């Protein structure tokens, strides 16, 4: 019915740490395997923390609130949302100091929210600058990914890619420096040849087939056209339907459909065009006046995939058929062609240059290829996107956490009041990140742990992290696990985003 | 939930080898059967048995699989096969609560199979001297109709004599097909014979005794009113209108009757009912009409002399008729029959036609006489004779006991074994008959020592001890004991083979 | 509940359950399962894929061994049950360390290193001898025994090895589907042999044909002669059933024009005598039309396959042809004898003798109706290990010759990534001697008398030692001639590291919601 009081601050403690115990053990490249069980027999053995969660219902208002907040963090940035929800549940987790102090959980925010700002303020002390003009670094980095994939048999050209796509959506002109890898690098599967066929070009590709060879096949200066309104019969302002079910009704809907749709192709063909690009849909009566000046027929295209034909080639968006002038042409681009890529027809309206868009053409022997490269590369691209946002490092592998760690209990000798206490927490439960590693290693977990606290103490504390391979410590200037520091940025800002919005919640009601 | 896991496939053998063992022999008991449409039957053959006993256990139900394979190639010993093979499992199981494996008793038994394919040759000792008499036939085929209607065998060994021997000169065609059986409602089995041709217990309804006709069109559909094809509204309001209706049916039928007579058919056969009307039509242009309300008599009709059923209402049609020499009316045991004679033809074709008061014992003569056609339906192939009465079941047990001994190594487990199973046969000859079964066997080998071949058991509930089945005119047929000892070991070498039974889904 | 490790607890046991029932079917020496579709077909088989994917299990965990050897029939054709009986003494060796307090991360980096040692180890026993007849016998043999009662296993040997030794020439890879496996009943079942022409199902049913034809061109054909509709711009009418007696004549006229056209090809080319003419029309044929081609000696043959079709072009040579009206000789061919084979029942039609058919039938004959799916399912399973002893042309020694020497090999071996993978190379070596373990239980002998005879044969020589079926004793495979594939032992290794890695890579079970 209603619960509240203290009873729904460790309600949804133990509904956070049920999620983090789950997917505790999937860390590193030693992550454990998990085994869901479906209702009719099938069994998934996947290891990913987003394909666990997905595939498990949830009922508790706190647990669903933590699938979701990983969910958006996987779709700002793709790596890192297994290091959320553990930290997640691992904040929370002591709860000596929720419950058994009696103390307020608006002190706990207030320490909570304090130690968000030395979280920053950390990460950029054991920073690094990356040299991102030579691309040796940057083959360094995204190389973390490709290991143990079928795509990493070509990952020399695999890397060139997503190097190439990130740098042509990245305008330096603007500042700020945005990239957004699902519009301006819509990726696109082409079954047929092999990996080493798959490219990158400068343009956009419409996937639609040639019915028909009365159509351009190669021209040097493509006249493009745009248009918004449809190409079918004339409906009114009301809702009525069309129904064709007598000889009298068929023959005067059809005089008054050709006899529209005539005078719709009078417009377009008298400027001579090359490809027709409609938004709605074209019918098949609309083709016959079409095929006899021989264009190709584009239809099916939404509003936002609209815009980057019209940076494309430099053309006018027009609302409507009848309204068709002279400046709508496509001068400046450089070929129109539809040539069949192992048996299926793309229009090509590249250009020589970088007009704001972009497409990844994908090719392989089968289409569970296909499957695999896209998914690897689109893993590979937020990563480099990181890194050309701010070309800033933090040792990965346990080594940032550590340091951090290491910087909150200097810290906390300093910080006098009531909130030193859970301030003290926060540098424990930041320890959770190597402490897994060790335990998926299989070495004594706590006898390596606090030789690691020693080494971050008299040491540097930019060094000596953890290796997830043998299940001893190394130092990190030696060996390439370098995470991003946008990454590791939001990771922890997520975490205390999460603490900060179960902690809060006292109280669970109903009503619709 | 799991005990044994090897005893309850050979446990569901033992329950189809019980339902035959006292069934077995002229003394055997009978079996009160109940039919699938709730008819009550008593029937004592081994066929019959597991026809309607719808056995469900997959492990039991090889042993069923190979009856099917002992009625190919040989008519002869279907319970012979769930005993001999059921004493093999059960023989097996004492062998397995030693210790041995149970691929060391599959090696030792195809081991003493073929052994015992080699003593068989051994034990022939009369043949058939192809004489094609009387005299030679019905001294072997008493013993085959013996264990199927025991006290009447005297009426059915000469009757199916004199039907195989009017086959015995057409060499290689001889068959069961060729001796079909038709009963007839009659006073018992003394009145009983059999004819030349094709011969069917209904009458011809028509007034035509004979007739010499070739053409013969069978039409399945009765004589009543004709519907048309089409729609065909036919409505009537008075009563000079109904009586156009009557009398244009009769016009339109007798145009009906004269296309057979057009095409040169005086013969018609009719599954449905005949009006009385359509009857006067057929009478008029000499024109036999039999009624033939069985499938079965119509279907064999259409395999012999090839006149199919057609559905229409008599269609003039010369290309699916049949062709015969003379059919005609015989009055045979105070009932007129139809004769499908081949008078021009040298013929090939006999009809035992049984008499009898009770529908159920005249079945059980059906397959008393089908398994004695099915006797010399062997022997048209080598002719080789071994003694029964279980002479053969001991001297066999005698040799294979003999080998066992002489040879060393693991495998005289296995033989010792395959030559106890042999005795079962005339152990379930014993039991039924009423005698100790102990008192026979020791019996049996007492006299088989001494080199006095050829004894048996002797049938008699008062007598316990044997005698010769040379001179008691008792004899089998050494291929029905060839096929039906390979056919026994491959089917229970296959039941032991299989340890485990799993379920799977489609 | 139950957050542990109580789902590895689980899972072994449905590991060591799916091996206590599928180690009673390996080897000649083993028995069967039966498979009961519960309406009442009944099947005997010991070949584990279909035992595994035809077979259905309760337990969801071995619902994914059972996704295992459907993995492996595909790229070698052998070794299903096999791959079963290694991982599950692989999970159950590793029980004996991870209830001592071992991770199984650890385990799982020492499996991966006795897989590098074991596979560079199968390199230096194979034997690359050259491919004869005398050696494809013996991997027929240590195959086809398998699935047979012994007593076909001596006739089914030169079926399947005179079968891929004649598509065996000039450097072509091996095609399976140049092999057509047909069955038929009424016979025996060591009545199979091989038959170098096809196998018809449907033959000429007329009194007046030629029984058997020596020599003879055969057209091929995929034209209705049937009752087909208008080719001319007409219809359908009628008044009356005298008026459908006059159409049914206008209707059929458009083919016996067609029919009596074969007759003037047959005169044109080849009308002399010691010649003959097979029709091998697929569609359907009239049966007056075959009254009018069997007086002059033409045997037809109608309702055939699509994939008979394109064997018979290969065949005789004949270009299919769709319409009649264009005739012409070149797409006639050639064939030897064309005979009928009778049955108790019906009757096929047999063209051995070919030019260069390119294709071998095969014809399996048994008595019953799961007899000849039993032999289906060997001669598959023979004809793909003979397959990959010719394409790769190294073959190891059989009877567990090279599961004993992997186990001293991978003894006398220390690990290179870590001290703690030790065990990962012992528990390797133990559950690879399951297979001479697994086979003295079959054959009836003691398990560990014949392991230590097969373990204490040593000598300062290049020596293979295994164990004997009949007697137990310890047998040299080169001897007697059991040898098994290189490409199954490759692959039976590849495949044993990675399926026993994600068992013991779990920890927990939960229960999903799609
Ligand atoms: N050999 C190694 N030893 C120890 N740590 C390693 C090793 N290799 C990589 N790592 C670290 O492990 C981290 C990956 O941890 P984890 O699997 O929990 O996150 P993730 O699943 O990669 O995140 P996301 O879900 O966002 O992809 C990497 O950031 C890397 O720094
Ligand atoms: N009166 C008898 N004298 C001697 N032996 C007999 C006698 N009756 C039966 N037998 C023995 O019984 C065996 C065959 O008996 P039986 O007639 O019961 O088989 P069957 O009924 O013909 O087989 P099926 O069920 O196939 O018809 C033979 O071995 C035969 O020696
Ligand atoms: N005559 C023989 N004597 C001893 N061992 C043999 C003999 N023939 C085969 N083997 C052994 O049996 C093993 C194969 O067993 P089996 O044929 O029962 O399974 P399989 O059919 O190979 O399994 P799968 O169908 O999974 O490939 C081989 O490794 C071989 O060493």
């Amino acid at each position: 019915k209603r619960e509240s009081g203290r009873k729904v601050q460790s309600g949804n403690i133990n509904a956070a740490k049920t999620i983090a115990d789950i997917i505790r053990t999937c860390l590193g490249p030693k992550s454990m395997m998990k085994m869901l069980l479906d209702p009719m027999g099938g069994i998934v053995m996947t290891n990913d923390g987003n394909a666990i969660l997905r595939e498990i219902q949830v009922q508790h208002p706190a647990a669903k609130s933590m699938i979701e907040i990983s969910r958006t963090q996987d779709e700002e940035v793709g790596d890192g949302t297994t290091s959320v929800i553990i930290l997640a549940g691992e904040m929370l987790s002591v709860a000596e100091h929720f419950l058994e102090q009696q103390m307020h959980p608006t002190v706990v925010i207030s320490a909570y929210r304090k130690a968000l700002d030395d979280m920053i303020s950390t990460l950029k002390k054991i920073s690094i600058p990356v040299d991102i003009s030579d691309s040796d670094m940057m083959l360094n980095i995204i190389n973390s990914s490709i290991t143990t994939k079928a795509i990493s048999r070509w990952s020399s050209l695999a890397c060139n890619i997503a190097l190439d796509a990130v740098k042509m959506v990245q305008f330096e002109e603007n500042g700020r420096k945005e990239i957004d890898i699902k519009k301006y690098a819509r990726v696109e599967k082409i079954p047929g040849g092999i990996i080493e066929d798959s490219c990158v070009l400068r343009g956009v590709m419409i996937n639609k087939d040639v019915t028909h060879p009365r159509m351009r096949r190669y021209i040097k200066n493509p006249r493009i056209v745009l248009l918004d309104s449809s190409l079918e019969y004339k409906k009114g302002e009301s809702q009525t339907d069309i129904e064709i079910t007598r000889e009298e009704d068929f023959t005067r809907i059809l005089q008054m459909e050709e006899e529209y749709i005539q005078q719709l192709c009078e417009d377009i063909i008298q400027l001579k065009p090359d490809v027709v690009i409609t938004e709605k849909g074209i019918s098949d009566l609309a083709q016959h006046y079409l095929m006899r000046a021989n264009i190709t027929a584009i239809r099916r295209v939404r509003k936002t995939d609209n815009n980057r034909i019209a940076r494309a080639c430099g053309a006018r968006i027009v609302s409507r058929p009848e309204e068709l002038r002279e400046d709508d042409v496509g001068t400046g681009a450089g070929l129109l062609e539809i040539k069949k890529i192992g048996d299926e027809y793309f229009t090509f309206i590249t250009d020589c240059k970088d007009p704001k868009a972009c497409t990844i053409l994908l090719r392989g022997a089968s289409k569970e290829i296909l499957s695999e490269v896209e998914r690897n590369l689109q893993d590979a691209m937020q990563v480099c996107r990181n890194v050309l946002l701010d070309p800033q490092l933090v040792p990965g592998g346990g080594a940032s956490e550590m340091a951090v760690a290491h910087a909150l209990t200097e810290k906390s000798k300093a910080m006098t009041g009531v909130e030193q206490w859970p301030y003290r927490a926060v540098a424990q439960a930041l320890e959770v990140i190597p402490r897994t590693l060790i335990q998926n290693c299989g070495a004594s977990t706590i006898r390596l742990l606090t030789s690691l606290r020693a080494k971050h103490t008299q040491e540097n504390c930019e060094t000596w992290g953890v290796n997830g391979e043998t299940g001893t410590l190394v130092d990190m200037k030696e060996l390439g696990i370098w995470e991003p520091l946008a990454v590791k940025l939001q990771t922890y800002k997520t975490a205390v985003e999460t603490a900060v919005l179960l902690l809060r919640i006292d109280d669970i009601v109903s009503g619709h | 939930g799991l005990e044994e896991a090897v005893y309850r496939n050979i446990q569901a053998c033992k329950e189809l080898a019980q339902t035959t063992r006292t069934a077995y022999g002229p003394n055997g008991m009978n079996k009160m059967v109940i039919n699938h449409l709730e008819k009550l039957f008593v029937t004592n053959d081994a066929a019959t048995i597991l026809r309607e006993l719808e056995v469900q256990h997959p492990a039991a139900k090889m042993i069923v699989m190979a009856s099917h394979m002992q009625e190919q190639e040989v008519g002869d010993g279907t319970n012979f096969v769930l005993v001999f093979a059921g004493a093999l499992l059960e023989l097996a199981e004492e062998l397995l609560r030693i210790g041995l494996s149970v691929s060391e008793v599959i090696e030792g038994y195809e081991i003493a199979c073929r052994k015992a394919h080699e003593i068989l040759p051994n034990l022939v000792c009369c043949s058939a001297k192809n004489l094609r008499d009387i005299d030679e036939v019905s001294s072997l085929l008493r013993t085959s109709i013996m264990s199927k209607q025991y006290g009447n065998e005297v009426f059915l060994a000469k009757l199916i004599a004199q039907a195989c021997v009017s086959i015995f000169p057409d060499s290689g065609h001889f068959n069961v097909d060729n001796i079909r059986v038709c009963k007839i409602l009659g006073s018992g089995i003394s009145s009983s014979s059999v004819l030349h041709g094709m011969v069917f217990k209904k009458e011809t309804e028509g007034d035509v005794t004979s007739v010499k006709d070739a053409k013969i069109a069978v039409y399945s559909c009765p004589f009543d009113g004709m519907i048309t094809e089409t729609k065909g509204t036919v409505l009537i309001k008075t009563a000079e209108e109904l009586m156009n209706f009557s009398k244009g049916e009769e016009n339109l039928m007798d145009a009906q009757v004269k296309a057979i007579a057009d095409t040169g058919a005086n013969v018609v056969v009719t599954g449905g009912k005949v009006a009385d009307m359509a009857l006067h039509y057929a009478n008029k242009y000499n024109i036999m009409l039999v009624r033939l309300n069985s499938k079965w008599d119509l279907r064999r009709l259409c395999k012999t002399v090839g006149a199919t059923a057609l559905p229409r209402l008599t269609p003039p049609v010369l290309e699916e008729m049949g062709h015969c020499d003379s059919v005609y009316l015989s009055e045979v045991g105070d009932t007129q029959v139809v004769v499908f004679k081949h008078e021009k033809e040298d013929g090939a074709i006999s009809t035992i036609v049984l008499r009898g008061s009770t529908d159920n014992l005249m079945d059980d003569i059906e397959r008393a006489v089908d398994d004695g056609v099915n006797t010399f339906k062997v022997l048209t192939r080598d002719k080789r004779l071994v003694p029964g009465g279980g002479a053969t079941e001991i001297e066999l047990a005698k040799q294979i006991t003999s080998y066992g001994e002489t040879c060393p190594g693991l495998e005289q487990y296995a033989i010792k074994k395959f030559a106890e199973a042999f005795e079962a046969i005339p152990r379930a000859l014993a039991e039924n008959s009423g005698v100790k079964a102990n008192e026979v066997i020791s019996k049996l080998y007492a006299v088989h020592q001494e080199g006095n071949k050829n004894v048996g058991l002797d049938i008699e509930a008062e007598v316990p001890a044997v005698k010769d089945m040379l001179e008691a005119g008792i004899l089998d047929t050494y291929l029905g004991k060839y096929w039906a000892i390979k056919l026994a070991t491959n089917a229970a070498v296959t039941v032991l083979r299989v340890d485990q039974i799993i379920m799977a889904k489609p | 509940v139950a957050r542990a490790q109580a789902a590895l607890a689980v899972n072994i046991s449905a590991a060591r359950g799916l091996q206590d029932v599928l180690r009673t079917n390996l080897g000649p020496k083993g028995t069967m399962k039966m498979l009961v579709s519960g309406a009442g077909d009944i099947k005997l088989t010991k070949d584990g894929n279909v035992l595994l994917h035809e077979m259905q299990i309760q337990h969801p965990t071995a619902s994914l061994i059972a996704k295992v050897a459907t993995a492996q029939d595909d790229i070698t054709g052998d070794g299903t049950t096999s791959n079963v009986l290694i991982i599950g003494e692989l999970l159950k060796q590793a029980d004996l360390y991870i209830s001592e307090g071992l991770h199984p991360r650890i385990i799982t980096e020492g499996f991966e290193a006795a897989k590098e040692k074991a596979l560079q180890f199968l390199e230096e026993v194979k034997v690359s001898r050259e491919m004869d007849r005398e050696t494809l016998i013996d991997v027929a043999r240590t195959s086809l025994r398998t699935k047979v009662h012994a007593e076909l296993a001596d006739v089914l040997t030169e079926a399947v090895v005179d079968s891929i030794l004649a598509i065996k020439k000039q450097d072509e890879p091996i095609d399976l589907f140049m092999i057509e496996i047909m069955e038929m009943k009424h016979k025996s079942e060591t009545d199979t042999s091989l038959i170098r022409g096809l196998v018809l199902d449907h033959g000429a049913r007329h009194p007046d044909m030629k029984k058997r034809v020596e020599d003879a061109y055969i057209l091929t054909c995929n034209v209705s002669l049937e009752y087909e509709k208008t080719e001319v711009n007409s219809g359908f009418f009628y008044k009356s059933a005298e008026e459908r007696e006059k159409l049914v004549k206008a209707e059929r006229k458009f083919i016996e024009d067609r029919v009596k056209k074969i007759i003037e090809l047959k005169r044109k080319v080849c009308g002399d005598s010691d010649k003959g003419f097979v029709v091998i029309n697929q569609k359907g044929i009239d049966p007056f039309s075959l009254d009018a081609l069997s007086k002059e000696g033409i045997v037809a043959l109608r309702r055939a396959k699509r994939r008979n079709m394109e064997r018979l072009t290969l065949a005789c040579g004949g270009v299919a042809l769709n319409s009649f009206d264009d005739l012409s000789p070149d797409c006639l061919g050639h064939a030897g004898l064309v005979y009928e084979y009778t049955l108790g029942e019906e009757k096929f039609t047999f063209i051995e003798k070919c030019n260069n058919p390119r294709s071998v039938t095969l014809l399996i004959k048994g008595p019953n109706k799961h007899t000849l799916t039993q032999i289906k399912d060997a001669v598959r399973d023979g004809l793909r290990a003979v397959k990959n002893a010719i394409d790769d042309g190294c073959v190891v020694p059989g009877a567990g010759a090279v599961e004993v020497a992997m186990a001293e090999a991978l003894i006398k071996h220390k690990p290179s990534v870590k001290g703690r993978a030790q065990l990962g190379v012992q528990a390797f070596a133990d559950a690879l001697l399951i297979i001479p373990k697994v086979l003295a239980q079959n054959s009836g002998f003691d398990l560990q008398e014949t392991l230590v005879k097969i373990q204490a044969e040593h000598s300062e020589s290049g020596q293979l030692v295994g164990v004997d079926l009949n007697t137990g004793e310890p047998m040299v495979a080169a001897e007697v001639g059991v040898w098994d594939n290189y490409c199954v032992k490759k692959q039976l290794l590849h495949s044993c590291t990675v399926i026993a890695t994600n068992i013991l890579l779990v920890d927990e079970i939960m229960r999903a919601g799609m």
